[PDB]
């Protein structure tokens, strides 16, 4: 198998590096640590109104204000 | 008050490429270690002035048109498209501030190609319109890795406004992480403009010959305005300079510089190369640069995914 | 608006240079010529490898344009169907690049 | 620095040829403004000159005259107003002007 | 006593077949011909400024024909026929009789210098160095019919250029 | 008058414009074709006087022939000369498209160009240098600068 | 020598600084003095026409601040 | 984009040369063979003259043969020049045409200045050269030797490993050796192809049996290795103008027959046999002996040969010119079967054809 690459790398260059870019490109996100966070940073990009919830009474979860602690914070991506 | 804005876009476009033909035929000169033009004017600087006028009045050839609408229509075509691509070019501040700029320009230049072949119908030889033909046919070749070493640049961009291509690169410059995409897109847009080494409308009769010497000159002034506009949008895209909004000169001395010298960049790849063989430029595109921009069209897809780089959309 | 002003004028200035071109020279009244192609009267021939490029074009074409909403497409939260579906897309053009390639399409204009 | 040599050579350029006027006028005139030892002048006012730096070929010029023999030489200058006595010397038939 | 051009077998281990593939990829070559390209444009050009710079010749040059004369005013030309026998172009006419004097002298001395090769076997045919072919070339004509030169246009051409076509016979004639 | 002032000042307008940007269409039919590219070399460049290398023939302004015009290649000039758009110039570089030349009695020979095409300058040699050529063309530039095309419109 | 080319380069290289240039200088007359609204989305064409409609003078470059509410 | 048949229709510089030199000398009839192949004009001088010279059973002075092979080096070197840079300039390579004409015009000036032509010398004359180098020519010609070298790399730097150069030239107008026998093919056409055939080394004429030079031989048959034989052969032309600077006699131009070669104008002025035969050689001509000789040379185009046939006058009986261009251009339409329309060019570019010589 290694000298079928070294021949190929040889005569068609181009066609290895084509098939080695693609399958880098096709293989290496299921291998990144970094993958989650395209995830992460595109669920943290506020397009829409945060539209509010009426306060039943019982969600401790919600915050009022947004200057509280509970709620979805975004250190992870200020550090990074 | 944006007519005077036109008019200060389109009149030096027509300036610059008066005097592309001088600095083209001065590098060419030097190169071939001979002078240029420099009795004409002083060092030749009258030279584009006297050919322009010699031009346009010289005799019209006269030609039987098949089509007398085509052969109007080619060369308004080709002027109105030459300069119809300048107006997005964010220099700092475009003329037209389009959302869409580079699918603009993209679209526009997929249109330069019935120039071509309107003035190879409206030819009656049947050679001109063989040669027209193999024009057309190189030309939408090319579009097709330009179009895709585009879209795998715009993906690091976010969107296809060419004023953001500015702030994309304000760290650094993006012949850095896609000079194999600068290369191929480089020599793409040599094979769009039909210049050497694949100026096979030189190699032995192109698909104007069979105009007048007017609009012969404008189809070469429109052929000039797309290099020049080529190089500055390769400039934009690639050598993006720095950019002070206080200071807006700064970047117009900056990516003058730069389209100045990729300009002569081509006049110095002409000065230097043979031309390919038709079949010959047909296999640099459709089995070199397709597998290669396939493979980093994937990988520029995938790749801002794997570092956590996804580009804002806004 | 501003765009339609700047078409118009591209327009009219093209238009007017293409006429200066051809009626300037027509002034002139330098003489009436009679003047009674490698091709002698012969018929032009069809070529079928022009028109495959061309309609390789076209394909190719029609897959750059699915292709063209990818860097918008990166935006979305559905990142691994997006990201399957984009390299699929490439993918799809690579193989009809290889079967052009393979059953020698791309021949005498490679 | 030896850019600074050069812009200096083109000022003294600009001044051996008498000032701005008579540099615009063998710019103009000649496409050329360099300076040389005057070799000689003949009898209808054109000007032979040396330069044994330049390669071989530029070394020796002529600033043909503005009027002989009645007609108007200013622009019009011609390769056949050189008299013969300067011929040998200017196509470099010999050494000896 | 004779040598392969191109009969290299190039090297097939990985150092070699890299090197290869870089220049394949990264274009080294055609970078190498853009530099020697760049150093050109940087040389001073080789371009004379004529008409004020002259190209090089030599007192051998052969440019326009001309009759000579003695230095007492006495033309050389003594009707010997001897350039019109020998040119290979047969530009040369000549009729002759005997003058008022009676010296042997031409009456007809033609050259069509349209149908003239340059090639001066006329100068080196005649005994008495009469006819040359001079040192200018800067002669060029609106009509056709001003190269066929007679007797009294290759005489003036003669005291014309006497000067310069004297001292180059002074520097050639050892030679001959 | 006034409109003689005007037609003088548009004659030298486009005089010089024509004299100062001439397109040859080179006849490279023999040994003249040589001293031709001499007259291109760099040693006397004759693009530096804006006299282009090697226009088409559809876009030329003069006609250099610089060689042997044979029978079999007459038409071959005529049709070249035809096909040039006005104002064409036609220069006859050396003695065979002067006047035959070495083979003016030969029996496939035309004897000078100027039996086909009218002839502007007649540039004797055999050949004839690239300095004669170079100093044939700016003769043939002089003769462009003293035309009188509007003159002689107004005095018509 | 090779700076007998730079006289056409700098005359070429002025015409590509002009339209920048111009670009620049109409933006900055036609807007108050400052770069042109850039508006590729319908809340900065909102915002826009809010301060159109908010400057009295139907021109939303003329800014409007703290000295406009009591 | 296939090439089915090439037919080449020539004849447009057929000028009835031979024809021609049936009426006139020899001395009169050596200036046709300047203009024949038209870049190469002092060594069809030479081939003339050695074939006027076996027939006169006269031999040139050894000075007078240092001479023309000196100027035959040169003039291999001009043909070279214009061989490779026209070559290249009609697949588009049109710089090296511009930098590699600068060095054939000062050996143009090294023609003017030893005859007084530039190109059509007249110069090499059978007998000898008339007129001996002026003083000063061969520094130069040392001076031009010295940087030559430098030419050629710069050149072959631009050409020959070029990427765009090896697609125009590499499979392109392959010739078997065979094939290059059977259509008479002659010179690189034939060494391009393996052929280990040159004619200053099997058949040696002036002086080139003292002269140590190396022959290029191709390996594949193409259009490239025709191109690396000439710019080798420009080295190794370069290799013997070193050995010709060096090894140049001294001693008499013109063979002293004065019945064969003129004599000097000093003694022609002075003596009265001088006179006669100054007078009859340049009136009536010497006359050769009756017979016919194929005499050929090594032409930077091909074997470059006369039958030339005299029947005792002064005048020729008959002169066949055989030129290396009309066997090429013969076998153009076998070299171009199955290639493309641009590839017709670089075939009519790698065999080296001067209409001149192809149609006389
Ligand atoms: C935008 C600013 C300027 C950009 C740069 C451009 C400036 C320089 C331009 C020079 C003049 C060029 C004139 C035209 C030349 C045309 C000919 C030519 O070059 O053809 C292209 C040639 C064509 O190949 P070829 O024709 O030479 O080879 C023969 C080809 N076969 C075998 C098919 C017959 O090469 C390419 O197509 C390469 C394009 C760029 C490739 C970039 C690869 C990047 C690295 C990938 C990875 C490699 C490592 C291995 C894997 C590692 C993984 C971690
Ligand atoms: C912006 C880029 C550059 C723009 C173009 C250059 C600017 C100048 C344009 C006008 C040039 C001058 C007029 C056209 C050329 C005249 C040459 C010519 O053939 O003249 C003879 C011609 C014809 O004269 P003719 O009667 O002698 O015809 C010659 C032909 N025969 C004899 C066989 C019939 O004259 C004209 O056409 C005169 C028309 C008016 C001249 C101009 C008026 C003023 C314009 C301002
Ligand atoms: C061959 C096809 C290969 C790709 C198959 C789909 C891969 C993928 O990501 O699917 C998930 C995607 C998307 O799944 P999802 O999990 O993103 O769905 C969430 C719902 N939305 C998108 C509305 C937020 O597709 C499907 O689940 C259904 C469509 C594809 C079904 C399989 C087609 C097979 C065709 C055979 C012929
Ligand atoms: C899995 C990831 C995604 C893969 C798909 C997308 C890839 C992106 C690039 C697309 C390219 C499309 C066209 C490819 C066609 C391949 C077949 C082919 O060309 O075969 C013919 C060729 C011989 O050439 P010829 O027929 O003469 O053609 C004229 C040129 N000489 O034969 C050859 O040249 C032999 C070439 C085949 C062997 C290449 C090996 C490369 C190895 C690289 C490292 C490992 C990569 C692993 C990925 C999977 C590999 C199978
Ligand atoms: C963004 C900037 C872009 C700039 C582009 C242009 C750059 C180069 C500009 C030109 C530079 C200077 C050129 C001078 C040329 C020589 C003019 C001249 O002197 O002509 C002399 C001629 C005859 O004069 P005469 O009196 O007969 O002489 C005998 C004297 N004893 O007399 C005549 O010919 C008559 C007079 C003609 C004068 C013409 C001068 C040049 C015209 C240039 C027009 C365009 C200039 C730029 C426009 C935009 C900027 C303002
Ligand atoms: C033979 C005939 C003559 C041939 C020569 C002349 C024609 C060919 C050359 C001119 C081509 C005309 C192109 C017209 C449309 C161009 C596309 C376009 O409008 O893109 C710009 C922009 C899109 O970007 P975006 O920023 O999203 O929109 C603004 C939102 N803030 O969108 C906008 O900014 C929208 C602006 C308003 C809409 C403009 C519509 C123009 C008029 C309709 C087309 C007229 C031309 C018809 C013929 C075309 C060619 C066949
Ligand atoms: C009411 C009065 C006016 C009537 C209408 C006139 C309109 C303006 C026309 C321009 C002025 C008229 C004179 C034109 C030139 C005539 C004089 C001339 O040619 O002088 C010769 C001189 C150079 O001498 P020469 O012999 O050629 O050189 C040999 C080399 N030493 O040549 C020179 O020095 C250079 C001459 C340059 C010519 C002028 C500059 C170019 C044309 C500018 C105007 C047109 C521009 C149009 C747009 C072009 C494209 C952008
Ligand atoms: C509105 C008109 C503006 C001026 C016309 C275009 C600029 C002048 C270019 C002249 C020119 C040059 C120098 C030139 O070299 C050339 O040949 C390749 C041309 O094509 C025919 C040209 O048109
Ligand atoms: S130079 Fe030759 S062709 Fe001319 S006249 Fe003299 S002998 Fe005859
Ligand atoms: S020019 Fe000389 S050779 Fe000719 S006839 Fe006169 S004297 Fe004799
Ligand atoms: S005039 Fe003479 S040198 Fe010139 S091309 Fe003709 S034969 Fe050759």
């Amino acid at each position: 198998v290694a000298a079928f690459l070294k021949n190929v790398w040889a005569k068609e260059p181009v066609l290895v590096a084509s098939f080695a870019i693609a399958g880098l490109a096709v293989i290496l996100p299921t291998l990144s640590p970094y993958t989650k966070y395209s995830l992460m940073i595109n669920r943290a990009t506020p397009y829409n109104y945060p539209v509010p919830l009426r306060d039943d009474g019982n969600m401790p979860d919600v915050p009022s204000h947004p200057q509280d602690p509970q709620g979805p914070s975004l250190e992870w991506l200020k550090r990074l | 008050m944006f007519m005077i804005n036109v008019l200060t876009l389109i009149i030096p476009i027509l300036l610059a490429v008066a005097f592309l033909t001088l600095v083209e035929r001065k590098v060419l000169g030097y190169m071939q270690f001979r002078k240029g033009p420099n009795v004409v004017g002083p060092y030749g600087l009258l030279q584009p002035i006297a050919d322009a006028i010699k031009l346009f009045i010289k005799e019209p050839l006269r030609p039987a048109t098949s089509s007398i609408s085509m052969f109007i229509l080619a060369p308004i075509l080709a002027l109105t498209l030459a300069l119809t691509m300048w107006i997005p070019l964010p220099m700092p501040y475009p003329l037209i501030n389009m959302n869409l700029g580079v699918l603009f320009m993209l679209a526009m230049s997929s249109l330069a190609v019935y120039s071509i072949l309107w003035s190879g119908w409206a030819s009656n030889s049947k050679y001109a319109l063989i040669g027209a033909l193999r024009a057309v046919a190189q030309t939408i070749s090319y579009e097709v890795t330009l179009a895709i070493i585009l879209l795998s640049v715009l993906l690091m961009n976010g969107s296809f406004t060419l004023s953001t291509l500015i702030i994309t690169q304000e760290q650094v410059w993006l012949i850095f992480p896609a000079w194999p995409l600068a290369m191929m897109w480089f020599i793409s847009t040599l094979a769009e403009t039909n210049r050497a080494p694949f100026d096979l409308t030189e190699g032995e009769s192109g698909f104007n010959v069979e105009y007048a010497a007017g609009p012969f000159a404008l189809f070469f002034m429109a052929e000039y305005a797309n290099i020049i506009m080529m190089n500055i949008f390769t400039t934009t895209l690639f050598l993006g300079a720095f950019h002070n909004p206080y200071m807006p000169e700064l970047y117009t001395i900056n990516f003058t510089i730069k389209s100045l010298l990729l300009s002569i960049t081509f006049l110095w790849i002409r000065a230097s190369y043979p031309r390919f063989r038709y079949d010959q430029l047909m296999h640099l595109l459709w089995k070199n640069f397709l597998p290669l921009t396939l493979a980093l069209c994937m990988w520029h897809v995938s790749l801002p995914i794997l570092l956590s780089s996804i580009p804002p959309q806004t | 608006m501003n765009l339609m002003i700047t078409l118009l004028t591209n327009f009219t200035l093209a238009t007017l240079l293409v006429t200066i071109a051809f009626w300037l020279p027509q002034l002139n009244v330098y003489s009436e010529k009679t003047s009674p192609d490698p091709m002698g009267s012969a018929r032009l021939p069809f070529s079928m490898k022009f028109f495959l490029v061309a309609i390789t074009f076209l394909l190719f074409d029609l897959e750059i344009a699915l292709l063209l909403p990818l860097p918008w497409a990166s935006q979305t939260t559905n990142l691994n169907t997006m990201l399957t579906m984009a390299l699929l897309l490439i993918f799809l053009l690579a193989v009809s690049l290889a079967y052009e390639w393979t059953q020698k399409g791309l021949e005498w204009t490679e | 620095m030896e850019l600074l040599q050069v812009l200096k050579r083109g000022l003294q350029q600009v001044s051996g040829h008498g000032g701005l006027r008579g540099y615009l006028r063998v710019l103009f005139r000649a496409n050329d403004v360099r300076v040389g030892t005057l070799v000689g002048e003949d009898k209808y006012g054109n000007k032979y000159y040396e330069d044994n730096k330049q390669f071989f070929g530029r070394h020796r010029w002529v600033i043909y005259t503005t009027e002989m023999n009645g007609k108007n030489t200013f622009w019009d200058v011609d390769g056949s107003m050189v008299p013969p006595e300067w011929h040998r010397w200017l196509h470099c038939m010999t050494d000896d002007p | 006593t004779y040598k392969y051009v191109n009969l290299r077998e190039p090297s097939m281990d990985m150092k070699s077949v890299t090197d290869r593939a870089a220049q394949t990829l990264l274009w080294t070559e055609l970078i190498r011909g853009l530099g020697m390209t760049l150093s050109y444009l940087f040389r001073e050009p080789a371009t004379i400024n004529y008409p004020f710079e002259k190209g090089p010749l030599s007192p051998r040059f052969r440019g326009e024909h001309a009759l000579r004369r003695y230095p007492s005013g006495e033309e050389r030309c003594i009707a010997c026929k001897l350039c019109e026998a020998v040119c290979p172009a047969q530009a040369i006419t000549i009729e002759a009789e005997p003058r008022a004097d009676g010296s042997r002298r031409t009456t007809r001395y033609d050259i069509d210098m349209t149908k003239c090769i340059y090639c001066g076997f006329c100068q080196e045919a005649c005994p008495v160095d009469a006819i040359v072919e001079g040192p200018n070339f800067e002669f060029s004509t609106e009509t056709h019919e001003e190269l066929l030169y007679n007797k009294e246009k290759l005489l003036n051409n003669g005291d014309k250029w006497e000067a310069e076509i004297a001292a180059n016979i002074q520097a050639d004639y050892l030679y001959r | 008058s006034r409109g003689e002032y005007v037609v003088a000042k548009l004659d030298d307008l486009i005089n010089w414009a024509r004299r100062s940007s001439l397109w040859p269409m080179t006849f490279g039919l023999a040994c003249c074709a040589v001293e031709m590219m001499h007259m291109a070399a760099p040693r006397y460049d004759m693009d530096r006087f804006g006299v282009v290398f090697r226009a088409s023939p559809r876009q030329s302004d003069v006609m250099i022939v610089a060689g042997t015009l044979t029978n079999k290649m007459a038409p071959a000039l005529r049709k070249v000369y035809d096909q040039m758009p006005e104002p064409r110039y036609v220069v006859s570089m050396g003695s065979c498209a002067n006047g035959g030349g070495y083979y003016h009695y030969s029996y496939s020979v035309v004897r000078g160009c100027d039996r086909i095409v009218p002839v502007d300058i007649y540039v004797p040699g055999c050949p004839p240098t690239a300095e004669a050529l170079l100093y044939g063309i700016l003769q043939l530039q002089k003769k462009i600068k003293r035309e009188k095309r509007l003159r002689i419109w107004y005095r018509r | 020598m090779w700076f007998e080319v730079l006289p056409g380069i700098a005359v070429m290289g002025v015409c590509l600084f002009i339209p920048g240039m111009a670009t620049a200088r109409i933006h900055r007359f036609s807007n108050g003095g400052r770069e042109k609204r850039v508006a590729h989305y319908s809340y900065q064409w909102y915002l826009m026409e809010r301060d159109r409609r908010v400057s009295g003078v139907n021109r939303y470059y003329v800014s409007k601040g703290l000295e406009n509410i009591d | 984009e296939m090439v089915r048949k090439c037919d080449p229709h020539i004849g447009l510089l057929h000028r009835g040369t031979e024809k021609l030199i049936e009426y006139k000398t020899y001395l009169q009839a050596l200036p046709y063979f300047d203009r024949l192949d038209y870049v190469s004009m002092m060594c069809n001088e030479q081939a003339y003259s050695l074939a006027v010279e076996k027939l006169l059973n006269i031999q040139p002075p050894p000075r007078a043969q240092w001479i023309r092979v000196l100027f035959g080096e040169i003039t291999r070197l001009l043909n070279h020049i214009m061989a490779v840079t026209t070559h290249a300039l009609d697949i588009g390579a049109m710089t090296p045409f511009f930098w590699m004409f600068e060095e054939r015009e000062k050996m143009f000036e090294f023609y003017e200045r030893v005859s007084g032509a530039r190109m059509h010398a007249a110069y090499v004359r059978p007998g000898g050269v008339h007129q001996d180098l002026p003083l000063g020519l061969m520094d130069d010609i040392y001076e031009f030797s010295k940087n030559f070298s430098l030419r050629i790399d710069e050149l072959e730097e631009m050409l020959t490993n070029n990427r765009i150069w090896r697609n125009r030239t590499v499979d392109i107008g392959v010739v078997t050796a065979e094939d290059a026998l059977n259509y008479g093919f002659s010179g690189v056409m034939l060494r391009g192809s393996g052929i280990q055939w040159d004619l200053r080394k099997t058949q040696p004429y002036d002086v080139y049996d003292q002269v140590e030079f190396d022959v290029p031989i191709g390996s594949r048959g193409d259009c490239y290795d025709r191109y690396l034989c000439r710019v080798e052969e420009m080295r190794q032309s370069i290799r013997i103008i070193s050995q010709c600077l060096n090894k140049m006699p001294p001693g008499e131009i013109k063979v002293d027959d004065a019945k064969v070669s003129p004599p000097k104008r000093a003694e022609m002025k002075t003596s009265m046999e001088s006179l006669i035969h100054h007078f009859k050689l340049y009136t009536e001509g010497y006359q050769v002996p009756p017979g016919a000789t194929y005499t050929a040379i090594e032409a930077p185009k091909g074997e470059f040969g006369v039958y030339l046939v005299s029947d005792g006058s002064s005048r020729p009986y008959r002169c066949k010119i055989k030129a290396p261009g009309f066997a090429h251009l013969a076998g153009l339409d076998k070299m171009s079967k199955g290639h493309m329309l641009a590839d017709v060019v670089a075939i009519i570019g790698t065999q080296d054809i001067v209409f001149g010589e192809v149609d006389r």
